[PDB]
RNA sequence: CGACACACGUGCUACAAUGCCCACUACAAAGCGAUGCCACCCGGCAACGGGGAGCUAAUCGCAAAAAGGUGGGCCCAGUUCGGAUUGGGGUCUGCAACCCGACCCCAUGAAGCCGGAAUCGCUAGUAAUCGCGGAUCAGCCAUGCCGCGGUGAAUACGUUC
């Protein structure tokens, strides 16, 4: 907005691991506001991951987020009579907001049937390092450094 | 067509199955099977040769179906666009019958829109 | 449709006129505000030029069309069509 | 579903209840 | 007829949907059927199975003639 | 005023599995109600019908809320997706449902696999989504309108445009 610096959302949280890292992403998983059913996927998809990983996934999606957090990201800067994907080192704030939207982003994407399945899915995948999730990150940080010629322009 | 005047698919519950079969519905997929005692659990493909014709035979002796359905509704209609009443002409043009609506909308007896 | 526990219903008056006709000597060419007004079977024969709105269309009925009214017969439209 | 009426929430849908919605 | 290019007929067994058994030659020693000719309505001689109606409307309705005279 | 080869606007449902169905189990509000609200009983698969107790209504009724949950089914299909269409079969109201009412049941199940250029809303109990009341009203083509609560996010660097 126009005013002041915007506040952040500090959400309550999760109940079951008592993180609010947790709590942000059921939201995500949350359509309709139905926190129930997001709720369940999630620590359902925990259940499955925890079959096939012995580990306690809590640090799986600990780590499989990191992975997800891009560095630099482009955003256009149209400077005189053309628009420049000015990169700009990205927001703390926004990188778990980025994470936090192409794992499900991506994990919708994935063809298994069920949701508790495909959202674990990607999650170990981060943990490792494959997986599309991985894919816009990757792609994002170095079209940024393919565009390493703007960053004067950087605001 | 192992089931009266058509073959219907497999590896799916009878129940259901019988509606791929014109003028069988739901409303009367349990009639039979609950007329023939077939748990309509158990699939066709799963089904008896004794159930096959039972649940065959029952249905096809207690209502129309398919070729002679499709027959009646028919002149049920050319009559009516005979005697030309009102259903008569929205039959006779191809259009709304039920007081549906015509400046717009209908465009399910009037098919994709035409150029002009 | 109209209730079976009300019988069908016919104006009583284009009702006269038929039976009238139908025993006493018909037919001749009446000219009926009558729609609502079922088809009867004391009717098939005669010459109802049953009105729409702005004139009386002759229709004359058959043993293959009553169970309808008289407003199924006399279009109140008239559409050739567009262009 | 909504939309259809063979079914208890497409009645619930449009208020009525039948051999799908009994009372 | 030329041997080798003909399929061989031989006794043939048919079988109706009503119980008709069609003693016959054919290319199948086996075929069963929905329907044989003598369980056709066309054949049957005037089997309308449902439709019989006797095209009573419309001219009959009458459920009351009970309207005044 | 409901026409109808077309050309826009505002919605309903959707195109599915974070889903559809069947059954079972709890949780609101603000309202409305006397040839009104309809208990409970019974007929019918039903709409509904017929009996009948109660309430000038913090009693009594509409009345159940739904999303939800607990179980079972549907295994990726134009399907147990969608309910358009049409035939058939009636109700109920009303003097009268033919153009022209809606509610019930059967069979048919059409287009549609997230939609070009372009464009809309919303910043917190908001958007999203579930359903419920009332006014207008004989019935009402209401997906509307005004209201009512249930569950419940994301994001705002910044002001160049
Ligand atoms: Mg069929
Ligand atoms: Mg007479
Ligand atoms: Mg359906
Ligand atoms: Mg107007
Ligand atoms: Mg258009
Ligand atoms: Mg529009
Ligand atoms: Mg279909
Ligand atoms: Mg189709
Ligand atoms: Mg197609
Ligand atoms: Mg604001
Ligand atoms: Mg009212
Ligand atoms: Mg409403």
């Amino acid at each position: 907005a126009r005013r002041r610096r915007a506040e952040v959302r500090q959400l309550q949280p999760d109940l079951v691991y008592g993180d609010v890292l947790v709590t942000a992403f059921i939201n995500k998983i949350m359509r309709d506001g139905k926190k129930n059913l997001a709720a369940r996927i999630f620590y359902d998809a925990c259940k499955i991951i925890q079959e096939k990983t012995g580990q306690e996934p809590l640090k799986v999606f600990k780590q499989a987020v990191e992975n997800v957090k891009p560095r630099m990201e482009v955003r256009s800067r149209r400077v005189g009579g053309a628009n420049y994907q000015v990169p700009m080192e990205v927001s703390p704030r926004r990188q778990q907001s980025l994470a936090l939207r192409w794992l499900v982003q991506a994990a919708n994407q994935r063809p298994e049937r069920r949701a508790a399945v495909r959202i674990a899915h990607e999650l170990m995948d981060a943990a490792e390092g494959k997986g599309g999730a991985v894919k816009k990150k990757e792609d994002v940080e170095r079209m940024a450094e393919a565009n390493r010629a703007y960053a004067h322009y950087r605001w | 067509a192992r089931i009266a005047g058509v073959e219907i698919p497999r590896n799916k519950r009878v129940d259901v199955a019988l509606t791929y079969i014109y003028g069988i519905g739901k409303a009367r997929a349990k009639e039979a099977l609950e007329k023939t005692g077939i748990n309509p659990a158990t699939r066709v493909k799963d089904l008896t040769e004794a159930e096959v014709v039972r649940l065959r035979e029952y249905v096809e002796n207690t209502w129309k179906l398919e070729g002679e359905l499709r027959a009646e509704v028919a002149a049920n209609i050319k009559r009516l666009m005979d005697i030309g009443c009102y259903r008569g002409l929205r039959h006779r043009r191809g259009l709304p019958v039920r007081g549906q609506r015509t400046r717009t909308n209908a465009r399910t007896r009037k098919g994709p829109r035409k150029t002009v | 449709p109209r209730s079976l526990k009300k019988g069908v219903f016919v104006d009583d008056h284009l009702l006269e006129k038929v039976l009238e006709l139908n025993a006493k000597g018909e037919k001749r060419l009446i000219k009926t505000w009558s729609r609502r007004s079922t088809i009867v079977p004391e009717m098939v024969g005669h010459t109802i030029a049953v009105y729409n709105g702005k004139q009386h269309v002759p229709v004359y009925i058959t043993e293959n069309m009553v169970g309808h009214k008289l407003g199924e017969f006399a279009p109140t439209r008239t559409y050739r069509g567009h262009g | 579903g909504k939309g259809d009426r063979r079914t208890r929430r497409g009645k619930i849908w449009r208020g009525t209840y039948g051999k799908y919605r009994p009372r | 007829m030329k041997e080798g290019i003909h399929p061989k007929l031989v006794p043939a067994r048919i079988i109706c949907g009503c119980g008709n058994v069609i003693e016959t030659y054919s290319t199948k020693p086996e075929i069963y059927v929905e329907v044989c000719s003598k369980c056709h309505p066309f054949y049957t001689g005037q089997q309308r199975f449902v439709d019989t109606e006797g095209r009573v409307e419309r001219f009959q309705r009458r459920y009351g003639d009970s309207y005044r005279k």
